């Protein structure tokens, strides 16, 4: 008869739900799409570095490939 | 050492850690090391006292390389005038130093 | 109009008060029995939104269930101190009402009312859990039919 | 426990004297002996175990 | 089931960092024209910038010795905007 | 000879003096040595970190490891004060001086 | 840029909320309200008198105890070296320390609590 | 210390008024007394849930 | 048995967390060095190159050292792909 | 602004400093240690070292707990004193705040102050390095070191704690 | 936007933590035959909202013999500090992907005891002393094992960053992995959040309310939001670390919906132990792992030491 | 300056305990709100 | 097979009290969706239902009208608004209505 707990935890999995996914969307709202590039070492910071320079629009997401070179 | 054991035994227990110049985890250079090795391999066996007037510049060198400031204080008195003379137009950066 | 937000706010915090009363745990003698029979699976005032708590500080209505003492007397008058307003008294049993059994008895208050402001008198000996429980909810009308913000906004 | 009533009387139509003996006193009597370098939770346990009502004890 | 799992990732692990091998004398490349540039233009902007100074010889070694020191990050931003000394120096440790 | 370093080695100068003062209690001289301990541990390991030293960044470590012996045993110390003495406070320590 | 915006959010937040939770309830204070809480009757008179912990011993040897685990904490990165023997040699040295440590506590009283 | 009732029966003393003194009809009714043994917080629980089961029989 | 049969048992009874913590940490001692996976691992941790390759100067004579990355001599992993 | 952010958490631990240098009543002594030790666990995180400021962090917590822990037990009193209800801790106070606002006004004007040392104060920003990583931090493989290594300071640290539990035994025994 | 994305691991951490007590009153009281809040609207979803208000509206008084400072403090401390360990964890994506990760929620799980140390001491009464004492043994001693059990579990990920755990376990478990450690830190989550059965600092039935007894409307209510908050992102610790779930990179709704439904099991999972105990005797809880928990996590911290180096299993650190 | 004592140990001074003395009574949840405990306890032993 | 017979009663209980306005209205009014055989009604409004099937103590219930003497009770009811002769068959003192 426990059915009338259930919409408690329905609505709160709503709540748990809700920054999941706005944090996701917004990773990829605010990064073109794709997934936000994580820099764990000095490595991947220098890559996304270069990338914000080659980029020209100061933007390390836009990315240029075959286009860009001769 | 008062009474160096480990020369004695052959035996590293705290040597590996006295100099930056030492085999660092993998291979990991220190900042100053190739101003360290110049160093030390300057006044080896020489003798702590002749070390002084001997390998002194070597020394000079490596203690401006860990702390840096009579290249620092080269940069200090650069930005100290740069900041003055623009305040009233005499110089302007050019575009490659403001973006 | 400002009467019209003024009442809507008074609603709001009227129900909020109402539907959130927190009740201490201060039973006293068999009146308390009942006390916990309506905390009870049967009747259970969890599902009216009260809910026991102890520490007065963070109580609302106080329940006072039992005969009340002489020797009792100060320690109830100092707790109820102890709480911060809003607050309100129900009063359990005819000893906590008026006396009781023991009315005419030498180390016995005639009355909880001698001593706190009480706010509802809920009558039995001991009341039943079902008059226990209509108490607390004519305490609740009560609560809503207060006019706080009305009274402010009309100074 | 065993509770008792000693009842006098003296004839008349009501009880000349009426004691009540309690369990409850009798055990709350012995609850300091009860705790002995117990702690407080083992006082919260004891006052239990006797099952002490005051109005019993307090008559 | 770990010990299979992990021995897989120590394999990608291996790939994925000689693949970083393979990219490294390219940046290792860029990054010192990078340098030499940077250095090339806060020099000239010296040049200009010392000159009714009473004695700032330009271009002047700290080190006695010949051998290059890697510059300190000081003097290769100085003269830069308030953003790129930012990004420069606290760059990836502020990147969350 | 940067600018962070002089923060840090002022730090310990006031810690030092406070230290070297005491006013009435024990645990407040022992917060100011724990203090001191604090701007050493600071200062060695800006030191480490900015010469790129690898092989020494164990020595805060190894530090902070001695560090919380002392307090330890400090703190030891002032409970065999408080049993014998009912307090903690140094100016009712006196019974050594004859 | 990321992590001390965030802090600042969760704190301005916390003390706004505080400052609706204090300002707004239009409060009605006296002195008895505000008088200390004993289960009724008027406190004995304390509330800052020492308070005797038995655990003192324990408390303190828990000082040791976490400080170790700065000590333990640089394995997971300890493992993965080309000294595999003496990195697993120091690392049980270690936890057979702690274990020796603790378990002279247990039978020298210790960890028993004072009375 | 006037102990009576359940802290005797917990603490090994055979004494139960229902059956040594028997008063109103418990001299017909049959069940069984709950004795204790370590004289503990937990022998008197188990010795009033044991009480409970022979009053059911009782009843 | 006998004595030391009878205190294991006896310890089960009494202190099982206890008995079970000296058995763990026992095996954990050791059981490392008899397992033959160990040396492996050693292995894989020299095997994870983190730092370059630097090329050393081909003045000749050394024949192990490849002359591009695809040339067979050398040292190779395929252990660790099978393993 | 942003450009300096460890000066500013330079003069924050300076001022938790002053905050239980000024003998306070221990538990406030404990707060001020607390704030000087979250600040400089953020120094060092803005120095390019991790581990480093959330290992200070953590230890001088789980330190400062028991300290507070025997304060309220042992070294308490009938009447706690604050920074300002004493006037011997408040001169303290005064005198350790005023103090190191002049320091660092005599520092971050001139940036050329002698005392003691040479401190060519331009900014922090400037002696950093430029490096490469890879793919391994620096102070991780630093610390990790310690077992590969440093046994040496393996077997003494260990040795120095174990002695430490039987000495904290020893003169807690009392008779 | 990073604006938006504190906002929204904000405000509905907060409406989640309110629906906590509405959960947790209905669950219980289903527990023991009754019904729990149901009047409020349709199934007492309103009941959070309503004690929310009232909370807010009603007097918050100060006690004369308070420290008003640390008083105030503290319950901005408790707050702050549980709404800010919910930045570093992996919800699909983590908001602040930090290197260290385990170990910052650590620092902050043990910064959370000084909210309790100095609301307890501020209030100056004989109640909240104690209950600030037993705090301080209960924290320290389940610290302990806190952190040894990390470090043993951590052991396979390779490193402390929280989002490799997703990587961890890609294909099992790590339950089935390290179940006895799991069971331990089950108990220590339940005795760090400061939950039953070792709810000792409050005590309702010994210490009357404990460190909140002094503390009422606002800072109360404010106090138990920093509790609830830590009760559900220590069972979201919990899910993360050894119930991994699968998480497709084009779609991580399902990751959330799975970790979320995880979050929301062992959730449950401590309201059903709080409604099945008794209670702990302060230095029984401590007689229980100085004693019984310490030793057997040391074992197991060796185990799980040798463990990747016997078998050649040694998880990368990158 | 008296000499220091021949068997170089200060008398034991005088009691300095301050034991607690709370009032587990009125409006405890576990005294049944009528009773008045006054408990002289060290701690939390008894 | 009952998962579905369960899901569909519960369509069955807005069906009984006069579609959805009516199943709010007694959702949000006597907190109560149960339907029941329409035992009575009194002069004063309030509708009398009962329901062997349910356990004792739920088998007989009240919803109480919306207006008596002079007062809104659509949104507050108190157990005084029974009429004497019902309260007998109310509280389960007789099973004659
Ligand atoms: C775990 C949850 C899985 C999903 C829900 C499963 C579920 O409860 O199905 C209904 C059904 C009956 O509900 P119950 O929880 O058994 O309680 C029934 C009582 O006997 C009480 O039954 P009753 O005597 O009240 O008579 C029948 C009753 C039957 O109860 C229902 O109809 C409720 C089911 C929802 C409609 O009908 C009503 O009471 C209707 C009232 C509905 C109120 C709103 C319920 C919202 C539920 C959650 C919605 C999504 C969020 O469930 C089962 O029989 C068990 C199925 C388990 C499936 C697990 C799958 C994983
Ligand atoms: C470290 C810096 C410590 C600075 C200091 O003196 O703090 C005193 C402050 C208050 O001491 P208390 O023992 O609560 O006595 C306050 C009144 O004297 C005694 O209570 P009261 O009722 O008089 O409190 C109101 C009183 C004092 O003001 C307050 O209570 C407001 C909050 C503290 C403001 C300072 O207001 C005024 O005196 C007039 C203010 C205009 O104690 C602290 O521990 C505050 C430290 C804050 C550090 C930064 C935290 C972030
Ligand atoms: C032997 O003789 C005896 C006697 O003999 C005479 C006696 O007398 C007595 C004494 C008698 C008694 C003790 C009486 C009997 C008592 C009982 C039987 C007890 C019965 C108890 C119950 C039925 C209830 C038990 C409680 C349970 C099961 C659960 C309680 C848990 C809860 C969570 C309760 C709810 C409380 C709270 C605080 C939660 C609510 C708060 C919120 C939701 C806050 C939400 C806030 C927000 C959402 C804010 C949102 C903000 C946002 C979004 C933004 C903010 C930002 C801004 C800037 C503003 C005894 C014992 C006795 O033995
Ligand atoms: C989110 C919450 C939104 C709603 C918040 C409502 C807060 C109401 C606080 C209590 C009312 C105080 C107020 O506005 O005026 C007080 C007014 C003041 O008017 P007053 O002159 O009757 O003063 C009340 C009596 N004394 C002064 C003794 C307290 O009083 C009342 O509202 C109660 C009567
Ligand atoms: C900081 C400020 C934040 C401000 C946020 C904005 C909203 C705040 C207030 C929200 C509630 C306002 C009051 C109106 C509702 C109310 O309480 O009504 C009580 C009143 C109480 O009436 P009553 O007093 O007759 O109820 C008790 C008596 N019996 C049981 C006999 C009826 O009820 C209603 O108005 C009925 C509403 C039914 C539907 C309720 C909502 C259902 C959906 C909820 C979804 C989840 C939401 C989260
Ligand atoms: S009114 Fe009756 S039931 Fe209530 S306390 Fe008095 S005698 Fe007991």
């Amino acid at each position: 008869m426990w059915f009338e707990i259930l919409p408690g935890i329905a609505v709160m999995a709503a709540c748990l739900f809700i920054p999941g996914m706005a944090t996701a969307h917004i990773h990829k709202f605010t990064n073109g799409g794709k997934e936000k590039r994580v820099a764990h070492f000095s490595y991947q910071w220098n890559l996304m570095e270069r990338d914000r320079c080659i980029s020209g629009v100061n933007r390390y997401h836009v990315t240029k490939g075959l286009e860009n070179i001769d | 050492p008062f009474f160096d054991v480990q020369k004695r035994l052959g035996l590293d227990l705290d040597r590996w850690m006295t100099i930056q110049s030492a085999e660092q985890p993998h291979k990991i250079p220190g900042r100053c090391h190739a101003f360290e090795k110049e160093w030390i391999e300057c006044a080896h066996g020489i003798g702590g006292i002749r070390a002084e007037k001997e390998c002194k510049i070597e020394f000079d060198d490596f203690v401006e390389c860990l702390l840096r400031q009579k290249t620092m204080k080269r940069l200090s008195a650069i930005k100290r005038q740069r900041d003055k003379l623009i305040k009233e137009g005499k110089y302007t950066p050019p575009p490659h130093h403001l973006g | 109009r400002g009467e019209y937000v003024v009442a809507k706010l008074d609603d709001l915090v009227n129900w909020a008060r109402r539907s959130s009363l927190w009740p201490m745990t201060f039973g006293l003698a068999c009146c308390a029995v009942e006390m916990m029979h309506m905390a009870a699976p049967r009747y259970d005032m969890d599902r009216f939104g009260v809910v026991f708590r102890a520490s007065p500080r963070q109580s609302d209505v106080m329940i006072v269930a039992g005969t009340l003492t002489n020797k009792m007397a100060p320690a109830l008058r100092k707790v109820y101190d102890q709480m911060p307003e809003p607050r309100y008294v129900v009063s359990m049993g005819s000893c906590a009402n008026g006396g009781g059994y023991y009315h005419y008895s030498y180390s016995v208050v005639r009355g909880c009312d001698r001593i706190v402001p009480v706010d509802i008198y809920v009558p039995g000996c001991p009341p039943t859990a079902e008059a226990l429980l209509y108490g607390i909810l004519q305490l609740q009308r009560k609560i809503k039919r207060e006019k706080r913000l009305r009274i402010w906004y009309r100074r | 426990g065993e509770f008792g009533v000693y009842l006098v009387s003296d004839g008349s139509s009501r009880p000349y004297r009426c004691k009540i003996k309690a369990p409850g006193f009798a055990h709350l009597a012995g609850l300091d002996k009860m705790s002995k370098g117990h702690m407080l939770a083992d006082v919260v346990a004891i006052i239990g175990t006797q099952d002490i009502v005051f109005g019993e004890v307090d008559r | 089931s770990m010990m299979k799992w992990n021995r897989e990732r120590r394999r990608l692990q291996i790939e994925d960092f000689e693949a970083r091998i393979a990219l490294m004398p390219l940046f290792q490349a860029e990054k010192d024209r990078r340098v030499l540039q940077m250095l090339r233009e806060n020099l000239e902007e010296e040049a200009i910038i010392m000159k009714d100074v009473p004695d700032w010889k330009v271009g002047e070694s700290v080190f006695h010795t010949t051998r290059w020191v890697t510059p300190m990050m000081g003097e290769l931003y100085g003269l830069r905007t308030n953003e790129e000394i930012l990004s420069a120096t606290y760059g990836f440790i502020w990147y969350t | 000879m940067p600018l962070v370093y002089m923060n840090i080695i002022m730090a310990f100068a006031i810690a030092l003096a406070g230290l070297l003062m005491y006013r009435s209690h024990l645990m407040s001289s022992l917060l100011c040595l724990e203090g001191m301990m604090l701007s050493l541990f600071i200062m060695s390991t800006l030191i480490i970190l900015n010469t790129h030293f690898t092989l020494a960044n164990m020595m805060p470590i190894i530090l902070l490891v001695f560090a919380a012996c002392e307090a330890a045993l400090g703190l030891s110390l002032l409970v065999m004060v408080s049993n014998t003495y009912g307090t903690d406070y140094v100016q009712n320590l006196n019974l050594l001086q004859c | 840029m990321n992590i001390m915006l965030t802090l600042l959010t969760n704190v301005t937040l916390a003390s706004l909320l505080v400052l609706i939770a204090f300002w707004l309830p239009q409060l009605n204070a006296y002195s008895e309200k505000t008088s200390p809480y004993e289960c009724g009757f008027d406190p004995m008179g304390s509330a800052r008198l020492p308070f005797s912990m038995k655990f003192f011993l324990v408390a303190i040897t828990f000082l040791l105890f976490d400080l170790e685990i700065a000590l333990l904490l640089p394995l997971p990165w300890a493992s993965q070296t080309n000294n595999l023997k003496t990195m697993l040699t120091m690392a049980l040295f270690l936890l057979i320390l702690l274990a020796a440590s603790l378990a002279y506590e247990w039978t020298q009283k210790g960890l028993e609590w004072a009375e | 210390y006037g102990f009576s009732g359940v802290m005797l029966r917990g603490s090994g003393i055979q004494w139960d008024l229902r059956k040594t003194q028997p008063y109103d009809v418990y001299d017909q009714v049959e069940f069984d007394v709950p004795i204790g043994s370590r004289g503990d917080c937990y022998d008197r629980y188990l010795c009033r849930v044991e009480e409970m089961r022979q009053s059911l029989r009782i009843i | 048995a006998g004595r030391i049969a009878s205190f294991l048992k006896n310890a089960w009874a009494k202190e099982p967390v206890l008995v079970a913590s000296f058995a763990i940490g026992g095996l954990a001692i050791i059981l490392p060095s008899l397992s033959p996976y160990t040396n492996y691992a050693i292995r894989i941790n020299r095997a994870t190159p983190y730092n370059y390759p630097v090329p050393l100067r081909d003045d000749g004579n050394m024949p192990d050292v490849p002359s591009h990355p695809q040339d067979p001599q050398g040292p190779s992993l395929e252990w660790l792909k099978n393993l | 602004m942003t450009m300096y952010i460890a000066f500013i958490l330079s003069t924050i631990f300076v001022i938790g400093f002053v905050g239980f240098s000024s003998k306070p009543s221990p538990i406030y002594g404990g707060l001020g240690l607390i704030v000087s030790g979250g600040v400089g666990c953020g120094i060092v995180l803005n120095f390019g070292g991790s581990f480093l400021g959330l290992m200070v962090f953590l230890i001088y917590l789980g330190g400062m707990l028991v300290v507070f822990g025997y304060t309220t037990a042992m070294a308490t009193e009938m009447y706690p004193e604050v920074w300002v209800s004493n006037k011997t801790v408040f001169g303290a106070f005064v005198s350790g705040l005023m103090m190191e606002f002049c320091m660092v006004y005599y520092a971050l004007k001139e940036e050329e102050v002698e005392i003691i040392f040479k401190f060519n104060g331009l900014g922090d920003w400037v002696i950093y390095d430029t490096g490469d990583s890879g793919f391994f931090s620096e102070e991780a493989m630093g610390i990790a070191a310690l077992y590969s290594y440093g046994t040496w300071l393996v077997i003494v640290t260990g040795w120095s704690l174990l002695i430490g539990v039987v000495v904290i035994m020893e003169i807690t025994r009392g008779n | 936007m990073f604006m938006i994305n504190i906002l929204s691991l904000i405000i509905p951490i907060l409406l989640a933590v309110a629906f906590l007590t509405l959960v947790e009153r209905k669950v219980l009281g289903y527990m023991q035959l009754r019904k729990g809040p149901n009047v409020v609207g349709p199934y007492g979803l309103l009941q959070p909202i309503a004690d929310a208000l009232k909370l807010v509206t009603k007097e918050p008084l100060r006690p004369g013999t308070s420290s008003i400072s640390m008083f105030i403090i503290a319950p901005i401390l408790g707050l702050s500090l549980a709404l800010t360990m919910w930045v570093p964890l992996p919800m699909p994506y983590p908001l602040i992907n930090m290197n260290l990760g385990v170990l910052f929620m650590l620092a902050m799980s043990s910064l959370a005891v000084y909210s309790i140390l100095w609301s307890g001491w501020a209030s100056n009464s004989k109640y909240a002393l104690i209950g600030a004492l037993r705090a301080v043994a209960q924290t320290i001693s389940y610290e302990v094992t806190l952190a040894i059990i990390l470090l043993s579990v951590l052991l396979m990920n390779g490193s402390y960053t929280l989002s490799t755990l997703i990587t961890t376990q890609e294909h099992i478990w790590m339950i089935f992995t390290s179940w006895p450690l799991a069971m331990m830190w089950f108990i220590s989550t339940l005795a760090e959040t400061n939950r039953a059965p070792f709810d000792l600092t409050e005590g309702e039935s010994e210490l009357v309310s404990g460190f909140n007894v002094e503390y009422a409307a606002g800072p109360f209510a404010m106090f138990f939001m920093a509790e609830y908050a830590n009760i559900i992102m220590m069972n979201a610790f919990t899910a993360i670390l050894f119930l991994g779930a699968s998480h497709d990179p084009h779609t991580p709704e399902l990751y959330t919906i799975n970790f979320v439904l995880k979050t929301l099991a062992l959730t449950i999972t401590f309201l059903w132990i709080r409604a099945s105990y008794p209670r702990f005797r302060y230095d029984q809880l401590m007689h229980l792992l100085w004693k019984s928990f310490l030793p057997l996590t040391l074992a197991l911290c060796m185990w799980h030491i040798s463990l990747p180096i016997m078998t050649a299993s040694i998880p990368p650190q990158s | 300056w008296k000499p220091p004592p021949w068997n170089d140990v200060d008398p034991p001074k005088d009691t300095l305990v301050s034991n607690l003395t709370l009032n587990f009574g009125p409006q405890h949840p576990a005294a049944h709100g009528v009773l008045r405990l006054v408990m002289e306890l060290s701690g939390e032993m008894v | 097979m009952e998962l579905v017979q369960v899901l569909r009663r519960g369509l069955q209980q807005v069906s009984g009290h006069g579609g959805l306005r009516g199943y709010l209205r007694v959702l949000f009014r006597a907190n109560d969706v149960r339907v029941g055989t329409l035992v009575g009604e009194d002069k004063y409004g309030n509708k009398y239902y009962e329901d062997n099937k349910q356990f004792f103590g739920r088998h007989r219930w009240v919803i109480y009208t919306t207006e008596m003497n002079g007062r809104d009770t659509f949104w507050d009811v108190d157990g005084s608004m029974v009429p004497p002769e019902w309260h007998r068959w109310l509280h389960c003192m007789t099973d004659d209505p």
